[PDB]
This record gives structure tokens, C-alpha cells and sequence, in this order.
């Protein structure tokens, strides 16, 4: 099938989803369509831009929007991409499969330069491996 | 009158007449257990003029997904079979009573 819609749902959509859609499109080609939202989403945290620059992917052009049922309910798959509840606790209607793949948030790093990069880098490695696995399995 | 409960089509059967406050709650969130007592506190004050209805968004979430609700809490204010106000976030009792009093 030329196009298979898949969704990230994550607090603020500021960082992890921006990173994850960058990771996604290097293994999930035009055969897939990849979208991202959250509670009050509309932002591109420069930490996620840096996280993709660690692996030579550009995301500086990217955007986000609030949760949008017209595309989320049209997806096959919702990645919950946080281990957090401020995301308006979405309930993901049964038109779509769901699983949680995130477990932490690099936007909530301790705030030293070292802990910031460490938080980005751990989540960047995790998200990259997870999207690579998703391309192999199709989940 | 009471906190009524709805499902896939019984939403419409309960909202086509009067002024009616549909609410959406489930175990997923904390507000699900704060909006709930707030709605019972609303009914015992002004349920003389107002129906309240709930969708459990795990048992009966079909109505929510159909309308494009996907989020907690959610509130759809209706009168005579159409929505007139919408809310996709928690409100205290006084603010929630005001929200419906605008159109009641």
C-alpha cells in the first residue's frame, strides 16, 4: 500500500515526536505517512533538532499541531511517545492500534549541559532503534 | 435531573431535547474523578433545569471516536440536538456551571 498513516502522541509535541518523525522517515519511506501531536502542541524544541543533527538528519523545517482526530483516527498505529500524563491522557479510539514506546522526556532533563545532552542522547538512541525495529516488524 | 449515561446512539436519544451537558471520562486521567463529583454537585444545584450525561471512554468510547473526541476530560454542551459549546479540559464547579448557564 502506497501510504500507511502512523501517529505519535506526546506531551507538547515539542521534542520527542519531532525527533521520532525524523528517525521514522529514514527507514519508513513514502510507503508510510508519519504525523505527530499533543495536548497544546505547536513547537519545535532545538534540543530535538540537535538530537537529529547527532545522526545527520535535518528537522529544522518541521511543525506540529494539537491532537487532530481527522488524521489520528485515520492512522493504523498510535505511538504513545511519553511516560507522562500531562498529554491530556488521550484515549485513542478503537479505529486504531496503540502501544507506548516512549518512557521518559528529554525536555525534562535536570538542566546541566551534561544531563541535557545525556537525556537527549539516551532517548535519541532509544527512539532510533524503536523506529528501525518498527520498519522491520511492521508492528 | 440525574447523571444519565450514554452509548453509541443513546447519546442522541438523550440530547435531542432540552439543554444537556455531555461529559467524557475514563480511568486514563485524574480529572475523570474530579469532573465526576463536580457534575454530581452541579446536578444537585441546577439539575432542575439541566440534564447531564456521561460517556465512559473505554466501555462506550465509540460515540467519542465517532465525533472526534479522543481526550480527557471532554465536555460537549448541547441544546435541542446540536452542540453550542465545547471543552477539552478540566473546569471547577463554578466555571462548569457558568459554561452551561451561558446557553441554558
Amino acid at each position: 500500500m502506497e501510504n500507511k498513516i502512523i501517529y505519535f502522541l506526546s506531551t507538547g509535541n515539542s521534542a520527542r515526536s519531532q525527533m521520532a518523525e525524523g528517525w521514522a522517515k529514514q527507514y519508513l519511506g513514502d510507503e508510510w505517512k508519519v504525523y505527530s501531536a499533543g495536548i497544546e502542541a505547536h513547537g519545535l524544541n532545538p534540543n530535538a533538532v540537535k538530537a537529529m543533527k547527532e545522526v545527520g538528519i535535518d528537522i529544522s523545517n518541521q511543525t506540529s499541531d494539537i491532537i487532530d482526530s481527522d488524521i489520528l483516527n485515520n492512522a493504523d498505529l498510535v505511538v504513545t511517545l511519553s511516560g507522562d500524563a500531562a498529554d491530556k491522557c488521550p484515549m485513542t479510539p478503537p479505529h486504531v492500534k496503540r502501544e507506548h514506546w516512549g518512557f521518559d522526556d528529554p525536555a525534562r532533563a535536570q538542566g546541566t549541559e551534561e544531563e541535557k545532552w545525556a537525556f537527549f542522547q539516551r532517548v535519541r538512541d532509544e527512539i532510533g532503534n524503536r523506529l528501525k525495529e518498527f520498519a522491520e516488524t511492521g508492528k | 435531573m440525574a447523571i444519565v449515561k450514554a452509548t453509541d446512539q443513546s447519546f442522541s436519544a438523550e440530547t435531542s431535547e432540552g439543554v444537556v451537558l455531555a461529559d467524557f471520562w475514563a480511568p486514563w486521567c485524574g480529572p475523570s474523578k474530579m469532573i465526576a463529583p463536580v457534575l454530581e454537585e452541579l446536578d444537585q444545584e441546577m439539575g432542575d433545569k439541566l440534564k447531564i450525561v456521561k460517556i465512559d471512554v473505554d466501555e462506550n468510547q465509540e460515540t467519542a471516536g465517532k465525533y472526534g473526541v479522543m481526550s480527557i476530560p471532554t465536555l460537549l454542551v448541547l441544546k435541542d440536538g446540536e452542540v453550542v459549546e465545547t471543552s477539552v479540559g478540566f473546569k471547577p464547579k463554578e466555571a462548569l456551571q457558568e459554561l452551561v448557564n451561558k446557553h441554558l
